């Protein structure tokens, strides 16, 4: 069937006639119940009002909307907040307890949730409109004040799925994590799913027993227990969490419109040396807050590369201003040169035999030897590009080393080349800081990505292409 | 860089220039949960 | 002193005088000629129209107000329907009694918890019951110069769950309309609108909803409206910028929301105490009772209940007024606590989402702007100077214009709507008679700019930009008057929009839209390049 934490209730019931169908072992005995049993009616186990409330809740299309209701218990009168949701199957509801029994402090945190959602996006808002980094570190910062855990930090998701630390702030205590990678590996892709389905996810202790959930035997589709948010974690991320040190968890999404349908950017996860179940009202706060959040980081994004392709056309255009006077050789010899046209740590030229270095880039025999590869293998085609030497058939390869690892080239005729070198992706990475553990992530992060370099963009494919044609023309026209 | 309430100011004409004067001329040191903790205890409820 | 603004408060507080002593011997205001007359105020006159507009003791017949000290819990100062508002009447409400006296013991320790408090407090507002009949109260609690006022608001008496369930039903649809503005695709501004006030329309539920978008010179446009069919439209409409004193934008920056339960209530007075010297301020309080003069607007346009919330985006740190959303209906509606921040919830996202558009657009802007500046240097260089404005792309497709022209020793080629080719020489001969020694020349009329020709060229061209590219030869911009697309589907003694769209049409007239700095430079731009050129030949 499945297992949920010890802090809540679980109970399945039938959406026609108000029929349980499944509960949890947990339901029978915090409730007030000494009844239960199987096949009985839930409006009986609370009263009048609670059961007219569901009933609302049950007619209504949307079962979103109406979440959470405030009902109360019958053989005790505690209140007990209620999450709803439909599995096509039946109803399933979730009960948590409540602290505040008193009735008048319920509104006013109803209430409170609201305004400190929107005191928070409103200090958000102040900020100017120019970087992504104080965005991350404003957001961890109000984040952390509103949930008072132990540690915030917000994770960014590559083009491969592995993730990065961009931001943190934690008590002067522990060893900082910022600046840490980690393989995609670590993330299955059913996470991901659920992220961007529920933007939620929540655990308040590791070394707590989970308890069983008893099913009907009138069903053979067993539970899908996708949605619920009180959803025991997995034996192999409880470990983890266990190795290293941090018991409570938080985790929330940060959601993108692209290329329409939902992209998922990132998270925000907390972490506690101690169980910790937060109240309701801060948790909806924070919830509000973070699509204010995704809003903003989307502007940036957007903004962002604007300004990218703005540059990139200004520093083309002056390239071919450049060409235009004299020689076509005085590309490498001012100060804008092809090295500030993409992101890249070194980049050549040849020409009728001279070949003419830029940054960081090898000996002109080993130039003459990858040239003669190009003719040898690929002589039809009009440009290149691999993100690393090895495993692209080199054998030549181990004489760069780790510093010409990245590639891109685009051919001009048939013998003169343009030119464009990466390093490997370790020297932008300092982390200055056999059992499951981040240290063990960023060592075999560092193994599995070593001997390659970071991909190029698309961006970076228009912008050779265009250079390349520009080229190509000046060429035709002598 | 906390989160603050909304302080109210009024507009007075002063020197022939318009100004926006404050209304009122022990920060907090606690978080958020803290404050939510201590102001929301039911104790005298007994 | 430059800005509109300073220029606009004494003119706003001329107005209110002019409406008082038109009210106090009791004739009609008259608009459009009070408008016409004013275009030199002491520092008194300006002293008590911000008193009157800040300090006035009305509050709205839909609350009760009661102030006390932060010392002692003594009150300082209350409202006169509030001794009939708890229950009170059958001293118990008098100055200088305790105010925890007056609710139940737990209401007053709730009230005490939030009295003694911080930067911060987390009860705002406060649910509490009335000692007498239990009634329950909205309480909001804010901080004045000489103590704390609170603003009670009934509530409905229901059980709590209902109350909870209202609150976050009211959550979700906001929730719901942020997602589904969310799920839109960019780089356009009016289906942001209209997305907005259909969704805010929803939500609410008031009669009519409307998008106020205020322009550089002050004054408001309707682009975005959301009818109840046999209303008549309003969209489209342009009314002076004076219909908004300063003082309200103000306010209004201060707190996102104002509504207005009825205008055909009787305000209720506030009384106070001798030791203070001056009257009460309310400028932070949600009760207070709105001006004679809106009222009186209001109830003849046909609106009885209103609610306008602030649109606020970034300006380079710095906010900045961009407009207001505002709901009207015809009848008495207060809609309860929580719809409120829902709304300002809703605001906070369209701002945001505004800033964005409005960012691309100008980035969008200036890559066209560069675009058609080579193009234009492509075909320059290819042929005759003289070419660049016989095959299109041509210099109109530089900046927003009606019309442009270029003088080339003697050669002057028509573009569009222009002058012939005597007023040409006549306008040139002014130029150089008055405007010498100067790079450029931008002028949003040519009437008010001096020229002694402007009545005979009439209301084709107005408004007017001229580039020095030689000593001889100059190059023009031409605009019509800004009345050409203004369009709306619609004797100015009473306060009517009508009467607004009139005393609008007629400041206006023979004046075009300003030219922005952006065009401005673009011009510079392109006539730096044009002598530069000129120069090498
Ligand atoms: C500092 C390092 C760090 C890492 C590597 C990290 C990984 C991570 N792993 C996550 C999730 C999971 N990761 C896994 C699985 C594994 N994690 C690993 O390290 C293994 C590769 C694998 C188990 C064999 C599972 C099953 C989950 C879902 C757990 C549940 O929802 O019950 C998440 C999402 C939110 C959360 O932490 O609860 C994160 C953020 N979180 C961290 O703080
Ligand atoms: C379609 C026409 C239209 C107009 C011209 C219009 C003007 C307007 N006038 C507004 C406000 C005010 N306008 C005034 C004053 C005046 N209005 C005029 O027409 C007079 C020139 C002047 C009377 C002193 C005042 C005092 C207010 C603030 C009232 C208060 O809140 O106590 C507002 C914002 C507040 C609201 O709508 O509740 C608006 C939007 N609203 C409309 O719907």
């Amino acid at each position: 069937g499945g297992y949920i934490q010890p802090f809540g209730c679980m109970i399945a019931v039938d959406e026609s006639s108000f029929r349980i169908i499944g509960y949890s072992e947990n339901a029978r005995e915090m409730l007030g119940i000494m009844i239960l049993a199987m096949g009985t009616d839930v409006r009986s186990l609370f009263t009048s009002s609670s059961s007219i409330l569901l009933e609302r809740a049950f007619v209504a299309r949307e079962i979103t909307l109406l979440n959470p209701v405030w009902i109360h218990s019958k053989n005790t009168g505690k209140p007990f907040y209620a999450i709803l949701h439909r599995i096509d199957v039946g109803v399933v509801i979730d009960l948590e307890p409540a602290r505040t029994e008193d009735p008048a402090l319920s509104i006013a945190g109803a209430v409170q949730s609201q305004k400190l959602a929107v005191r928070a996006i409103s200090q958000l808002q102040a900020l100017p409109g120019g970087d992504i980094k104080l965005l991350c570190d404003t957001v961890v910062e109000s984040v952390r004040d509103l949930t008072g855990y132990d540690r915030v930090m917000v994770h960014k998701f590559h083009e491969d799925e592995h993730g990065e630390v961009v931001a943190e702030s934690k008590r002067d205590d522990l060893e900082p994590y910022i600046g840490l990678h980690y393989p995609a590996t670590d993330i299955p892709q059913a996470s991901r799913f659920l992220f961007k389905q529920n933007r939620v996810r929540m655990i308040v202790d590791c070394n707590a027993t989970p308890v069983l959930v008893v099913q009907d035997d009138r069903l053979t589709q067993s539970m899908c227990l996708v949605g619920s948010t009180l959803r025991a974690p997995h034996g192999c991320h409880s470990q983890y969490m266990a190795n290293m040190g941090s018991i409570a968890s938080l985790a929330m999404a940060v959601i993108i419109n692209g290329n329409s349908s939902m992209r998922l950017w990132g998270l925000v996860v907390c972490h506690h040396t101690s169980s910790r179940c937060i109240p309701f009202p801060l948790r909806y706060a924070c919830e509000f807050l973070m699509q204010a959040f995704g809003l903003q980081l989307n502007m940036e994004l957007q903004l962002a590369l604007q300004m990218s392709e703005k540059r990139v056309l200004r520093t083309q255009t002056l390239l071919c201003d450049m060409l235009l006077r004299d020689s076509p050789a005085g590309i490498v010899t001012q100060s804008p040169s092809i090295m500030d046209l993409v992101k890249c740590d070194g980049a050549a030229f040849l020409y009728h035999g001279k070949y003419y270095p830029l940054g960081v880039a090898p000996s002109e025999v080993q130039i003459k030897d990858v040239v003669e590869w190009l003719l040898a293998n690929h002589a039809d085609s009009t440009g290149l590009s691999t993100d690393s030497l090895g495993d692209a058939g080199y054998p030549g390869a181990a004489a760069l080393g780790d510093a010409v690892c990245g590639m891109a080239v685009a051919y001009i005729t048939k013998r003169d080349f343009l030119f464009w070198f990466r390093s490997h992706t370790a020297k932008e990475i300092k982390w200055g800081g056999q059992r499951m553990h981040p240290r063990s992530s960023f060592q075999a992060f560092l193994e599995v990505v070593k001997s390659r370099s970071q991909p190029w963009e698309t961006a970076e494919m228009d912008a050779i292409h265009s250079l390349q044609l520009i080229l190509r023309d000046s060429f035709k026209e002598s | 860089c906390r989160l603050s309430d909304q302080e109210y100011m009024e507009l007075v004409f002063e020197n022939g220039q318009i100004l926006a004067k404050g209304q009122r001329s022990n920060q907090r040191t606690k978080s958020i949960m803290d404050l939510y903790e201590a102001e929301y205890n039911e104790d005298f409820m007994k």
